[PDB]
């Protein structure tokens, strides 16, 4: 690069119906060549805004921006569920053309305990001598959770991983998996296996268990 | 459930030496191969060395035999590989992996989180 | 509608060269309106441009500094193209690399057309196709999916029932295993009663591999 775009803030959280304004700084003059993108997760950045202040055709109107010179910003009039994704600025004043690091919007919504499933592995995945036994944590908020294995009524730890899916663009919520991996003879070593889930919505922690074989 | 942990890694100059431990937890590795691999950035996994149970051997990649020596301790649930006359090349996160099947294939379901060895 | 299409292979072997192709539809890559670029991304460095090229009477080339030593970016007008090729690469050009129109013109200089990305990862490893498991609805609403494992490199895609159903469909993002190879899970809740007549089917795709799989999951 040559010329530095800052954002600000880096992220932040805001509500359904909410005024977002976030901030876009050049470290050199760049005088209305400053385009905003929108980046929903998988896809690549769609332009919201260009010259500073121009809607680009098929925005929704609540999309705006201001600014000249090294300042900037980008407005969302109100907010919408849809509009969870990182926004970004870039300057084509002169190249290298730069991009700022991103603003994370998160929308904030009321708290949702996660509903809990938990899964056997798969016959098939048996036969081929590995078992992934999965638990599911659906449609929550906020994104915290703890979630813990328990075989045999024992504890577990260093054979599982989790993952978590990027904010709901409809409902606001998150999703979050724990897939425990054994040897296939191992996990006909154990007849319980259970998953136990902690949530700040949850007054006391929630278990889905099965038996192997029922 | 088993939990594998290597530990000895560090910086070296070439010709220098290195002693990796991969410590087992949960089942005996006495009943099985111990390998190690190799993964350096952009490289594929790379196989290293495998100490079968005793009495069946160890085998070595060409890439470290007469240099490497893999050896097991079956009452501390532990494998070794002795590192010497190290070069730049052999910079690489190494992993230590239990062959789940008794008949050698090499069934590696169970993986250490790695310990980083770097020559320079 | 102008239209760009991605081409070329996801994974690269370290020291050699990265290729891929981006299909213009409804413009021309003489629009002397227009530049042809390729940026790319990645969680370390984030989006960073890479070059252009375009036509002014003559063709043009920018290029940034760092990649200017391997980087060419050449347009096909018999076939409306444009090409990246970047050689030499090690694992710090690993990332997902996008095409793009810059419009050029009184009112704008701005990224308004970008192609679907191309994920691409520096790596001498193999290619290895995912295997399809169920994850069953258990004996009110159920949840079911699919577990796609072991295969490398990223990424793969899944669908359910071709299409038609989305509502309630969660991809969870990959996982890098211990064994170095991906995993991932894609679920669906759904109403309980539709269980015995309800048909439920992942479709998951990995395109390095060349793989298709269609896992019916069943009670």
């Amino acid at each position: 690069g040559d010329i530095q775009m800052t954002q600000s803030p880096s992220s932040l959280s805001a509500s359904v119906g909410d005024r977002v304004t976030i901030t876009c700084r050049a470290s050199q003059t760049i005088w209305s060549y400053l385009n905003w993108y929108q980046q929903r997760p998988g896809k690549a950045p769609n332009l919201l805004i260009y010259a500073a202040s121009s809607l680009q055709s098929g925005v929704p109107s609540r999309f705006s921006g201001r600014g000249s010179g090294t300042d900037f910003t980008l407005t969302i009039s109100s907010l919408q569920a849809e509009d969870f994704a990182t926004y970004y600025c870039q300057q084509s004043y002169s190249i290298p053309q730069t991009f700022g690091q991103g603003t994370k919007l998160e929308i904030k919504r009321t708290v949702a305990a996660p509903s809990v499933f938990i899964f056997p592995p798969s016959d098939e995945q048996l036969k081929s001598g590995t078992a992934s036994v999965v638990c599911l944590l659906n449609n929550f908020y906020p994104r915290e959770a703890k979630v813990q294995w328990k075989v045999d009524n024992a504890l577990q730890s260093g054979n599982s991983q989790e993952s978590v899916t990027e904010q709901d663009s409809k409902d606001s919520t998150y999703s979050l998996s724990s897939t425990l991996t054994l040897s296939k003879a191992d996990y006909e070593k154990h007849k319980v296996y259970a998953c136990e889930v902690t949530h700040q919505g949850l007054s006391s922690p929630v278990t889905k268990s099965f038996n192997r074989g029922e | 459930x088993v939990q594998l942990x290597x530990s000895g890694g560090g910086x070296v100059q070439x010709g220098x030496s290195l002693x990796l431990s991969c410590x087992a937890x949960x089942x005996x590795x006495x009943x099985x191969x111990x390998x190690w691999x190799r993964q350096x950035p952009g490289x594929x996994r790379e196989x290293v060395x495998x100490x079968x149970x005793x009495x069946x051997x160890x085998x070595x990649x060409d890439s470290x035999x007469g240099r490497f020596t893999x050896s097991x301790d079956x009452x501390x649930x532990x494998x070794x590989l002795q590192x010497x006359x190290l070069x730049x090349x052999d910079x690489a996160x190494y992993y230590c992996x239990x062959x789940x099947x008794x008949x050698x294939x090499x069934x590696x379901x169970x993986w250490g989180x790695g310990t980083x060895v770097t020559v320079s | 509608q102008v239209q760009l299409q991605q081409s070329g292979p996801g994974l690269v072997k370290p020291s050699q060269t990265l290729s891929l192709t981006c299909a213009i539809s409804g413009d021309s890559v003489s629009s002397n309106s227009a530049a042809w670029n390729w940026i790319r991304q990645s969680p370390s460095r984030g989006l960073e441009w890479l070059g252009r090229t375009y036509y002014r009477s003559k063709w043009y080339n920018d290029y940034a500094v760092s990649v200017k030593s391997r980087i060419t970016i050449n347009p096909d007008t018999s076939k409306n193209q444009f090409s990246l090729q970047l050689n030499s690469v090690t694992p710090e050009d690993t990332a997902v690399y996008y095409c793009a129109r810059e419009v050029t013109g009184d009112l704008e200089d701005a990224f308004d057309i970008w192609g679907q990305g191309t994920m691409v990862t520096v790596s001498s490893a193999s290619t290895k196709g995912p295997s399809v498991f169920p994850l069953a609805p258990s004996s009110g609403t159920a949840a079911l999916g699919c577990l796609v494992k072991d295969y490398f490199p990223e990424p793969v895609t899944v669908s359910w029932n071709s299409g038609a159903l989305t509502s309630g469909v969660h991809t969870f993002p990959a996982v890098l295993q211990s064994s170095g190879l991906y995993s991932l899970s894609s679920v669906v809740t759904v109403p309980s009663s539709s269980l015995g007549t309800q048909t439920y089917i992942c479709n998951v795709s990995h395109k390095p591999s060349n793989t298709k799989v269609d896992k019916k999951v069943e009670p």
